[PDB]
C-alpha cells in the first residue's frame, strides 16, 4: 500500500482519487492519501473551491516511483512531482502517518470497481497518449484536445488518441466502400486491431482511458473517442467472441460508475441507440443493455 | 452547405456543378404472385446527373441485371449511383471534373462521400429544393433509351435543346424545371400542352419542342396554370 503526501493544502479543494473525493478546506492541515492499492493506475485530481473552471489530475502508478503534491502559487495548481531521494520520502510520509494528517484510500473489500474501469489502462500506454516524457506521471485536464480534434492548436498539450474516423481511406478499401462503411469489421480487425493497437487488451485499454478522462474531467475529446471506439466494434459484424463479452463487462462498469446528473452530456444519443439497438451487435451487450435501459431510459 | 432559395444563383456560375438525382435508379412493378402473395419485378433505371449550366445530361443506364441475385436494393441503388458517378468523374479529364455534386435526396450523402473520398476538393451538398427531376421519366426520348437498353450504357443529352443560344441558363433551367413540375403534377395534360399543336415539332436530335421565344411563353404560362389548378384540384381551393 503506498502513499501520496502533500506539501500542503493551501487553497480549498475538492481532491478526487479514482472514484473518490473529499473536499479540503483553504490551509486545512492535510498532508495527502495513504493506502493506495498497489497494482493499479491511479489518478488524483482538482477542482478548486473559486474556480470549477479547469478540473485536471495526474495518472500515476506507484510502482513507478515516490509521487508527492505541492501547491505551486506561481501556476496556481497542485503540481504532481517525483522525489528521488527514497529515505526522505520514507521519513517524511512516516511523520505525517504518525500525525494521522492523510486520508486513506477508502477502498470497501468487495469493491471491484476500480479494477474494473482500468482492467486494460498501463501506465506506458496512458504516457504515449499523454507526452511528457520527463515525468512518469501524466497530467491530464478538461481542456486538451485531442490529436483528432487538432486535424479540424499547441502540440505538446494534446491528448494523441489513435485517430478514428468512418469516412476515411484507411477505414474503407478501394472497391469495399459500400462494403466496408456498412460493416466496420475490415477497418476494426485488419486496420485497427491486427494493425495499430496490435491486441484487444491495448484497443480496450485506450477506451478504457479515454471513458475515466471525460468523467473525471470533463474532457470533451475523450468523450468523443471513447465513443468512436465502442461504436467501431458495434459497427462491426465479425467480432471475436472473447472481445464482444469484454465490452460488455466493461461499459456496464462504466455505466454503473458514472453520476446520474452527468450522463446528459456525457452519452451521445446517437451512439447508444444505434449500438444497442440497431448495430450488429445489438444483441450481445446483455449487462450494457440491462444498466443503459434501467438507469436512463430517457437517453433511449 | 444546403442549396436553397438564398443561393440559387450559384447554379449558374461558372464553378463547374452537377446534379445527381437517384430517385428513378431503382425502379420495380408490384404484382401478385399465383400463391397471392407479392412480388416486384425491377424495370430499367437511370441516373439523372446534370450540369444546370450547360444543360449536359449524363444519363447513366441502370439496367435490371445490375440487382440480380443482390439485397436490400433500394440501400444498393444509393451505393450503385456513387458508384457510377465516381467513375464519371475519374474518366473525366481533371479540368473538366466538377467542383461541387448537388444531390437531390440526402440518403445520397454519405454513399457519395465515401466514393469520392479520392476527391477531397469536390464539394458533396445536399439541397432544400424540392427539385422535379424525378419526372424526367416523363421525357419520351429519355424513358425510350432507358426501356430498350439491354446492357449498361451512358447516353448523353443536353436537356435545354438549343435555348441557351437564345437564353441565358438561368433561364433555361426555370424552364427546364416548370416543364417537368407540370409533368411530374400531371403528365397527360402536361404532355398535350407540349404536343397539341401539329405543325410545332421535335426535331429528331432535340428532346422538346421547337417553340419560338413568343410560343416558349405561351407554353411556359399554360404549364403555371396547369400548376396551380392540379394544387387546387387537389386542395380543392
Ligand atoms: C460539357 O461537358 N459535357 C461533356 O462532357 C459531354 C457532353 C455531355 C452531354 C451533352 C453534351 C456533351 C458535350
Amino acid at each position: 500500500m503506498n502513499t501520496v503526501p502533500f506539501t500542503s493544502a493551501p487553497i480549498e479543494v475538492t481532491i478526487g482519487i479514482d472514484q473518490y473525493s473529499f473536499n479540503v478546506k483553504e490551509n486545512q492541515p492535510f498532508h495527502g492519501i495513504k493506502d493506495i492499492p498497489i497494482g493499479h493506475v491511479h489518478v488524483i485530481h482538482f477542482q478548486h473551491a473559486d474556480n470549477s473552471s479547469m478540473r485536471y489530475g495526474y495518472w500515476f502508478d506507484c510502482r513507478m516511483g515516490n509521487f508527492y503534491i505541492q501547491y505551486d502559487p506561481k501556476d496556481g495548481l497542485y503540481k504532481m512531482m517525483e522525489e528521488r531521494d527514497g529515505a526522505k520520502f520514507e521519513n517524511i510520509v512516516h511523520n505525517f502517518k504518525e500525525r494521522q494528517m492523510m486520508v486513506s484510500y477508502p477502498k470497501i473489500d468487495e469493491d471491484d470497481t476500480w479494477y474494473n474501469l482500468t482492467e486494460f489502462v498501463q501506465m506506458d500506454k496512458i504516457r504515449k497518449i499523454v507526452r511528457k516524457d520527463e515525468n512518469q506521471f501524466s497530467y491530464v485536464d478538461s481542456s486538451m484536445t485531442t490529436v483528432q480534434e487538432n486535424e479540424l492548436s499547441d502540440p505538446a498539450h494534446s491528448l494523441n488518441y489513435t485517430v478514428i474516423n468512418f469516412k476515411s481511406r484507411e477505414a474503407i478499401r478501394p472497391g469495399h466502400e459500400m462494403e466496408d462503411f456498412l460493416d466496420k469489421s475490415y477497418y476494426l480487425n485488419t486496420v485497427m486491431l491486427q494493425g495499430i493497437f496490435k491486441n484487444s487488451s491495448n484497443y480496450f485499454g485506450e477506451l478504457q482511458f479515454a471513458f475515466l478522462n471525460a468523467m473525471f474531467f470533463g474532457n470533451y475529446g475523450s468523450s468523443l473517442q471513447w465513443h468512436a471506439m465502442i461504436e467501431l466494434i458495434c459497427s462491426s459484424a465479425t467480432v471475436p467472441k472473447h472481445m464482444l463479452d469484454k465490452l460488455d463487462e466493461i461499459l456496464y462498469y462504466q455505466i454503473k460508475t458514472l453520476p446520474e446528473q452527468y450522463s446528459d452530456i456525457l452519452l451521445n444519443e446517437r451512439v447508444w441507440n444505434i449500438c444497442l439497438y440497431s448495430s450488429f451487435q445489438k444483441n450481445s451487450l446483455h449487462n450494457t443493455e440491462k444498466i443503459m435501459e434501467n438507469k436512463y431510459p430517457e437517453l433511449l | 452547405g444546403a442549396m436553397n432559395s438564398s443561393n440559387y444563383a450559384e447554379l449558374f456560375n461558372n464553378d463547374i456543378k452537377l446534379f445527381v438525382d437517384d430517385t428513378n435508379v431503382y425502379r420495380v412493378t408490384v404484382h401478385k404472385t399465383f400463391e397471392g402473395n407479392v412480388a416486384t419485378k425491377a424495370i430499367n433505371g437511370c441516373i439523372f446527373t446534370l450540369n444546370p449550366k450547360t444543360g449536359h445530361l449524363f444519363l447513366k443506364i441502370i439496367h435490371t441485371s445490375v440487382w440480380a441475385g443482390q439485397k436490400r436494393l433500394s440501400q444498393l441503388a444509393k451505393w450503385k449511383t456513387a458508384e457510377e458517378v465516381s467513375a464519371l468523374v475519374r474518366s473525366l479529364p481533371k479540368e473538366e471534373q466538377p467542383k461541387q455534386i448537388i444531390v437531390t435526396r440526402k440518403a445520397m450523402l454519405d454513399p457519395l462521400e465515401v466514393h469520392m473520398l479520392d476527391f477531397p476538393n469536390i464539394a458533396i451538398r445536399p439541397t432544400e429544393l424540392r427539385l422535379p427531376f424525378s419526372a424526367a421519366m416523363s421525357i419520351d426520348k429519355l424513358s425510350d433509351v432507358v426501356m430498350k437498353a439491354t446492357e449498361p450504357q451512358m447516353v448523353l443529352f443536353n436537356i435545354y435543346d438549343d435555348w441557351l443560344d437564345r437564353i441565358s441558363s438561368y433561364t433555361a433551367f426555370s424552364r427546364l424545371t416548370l416543364l417537368l413540375r407540370a409533368l411530374k403534377t400531371n403528365e397527360e395534360s402536361a404532355k398535350m400542352i407540349l404536343l397539341s399543336d401539329p405543325t410545332i415539332t421535335i426535331k429528331s436530335y432535340h428532346l422538346w419542342p421547337s417553340f419560338t421565344d413568343e410560343q416558349w411563353i405561351t407554353i411556359e404560362s399554360q404549364m403555371r396554370d396547369l400548376i396551380l389548378t392540379e394544387y387546387g384540384r387537389k386542395y380543392n381551393v
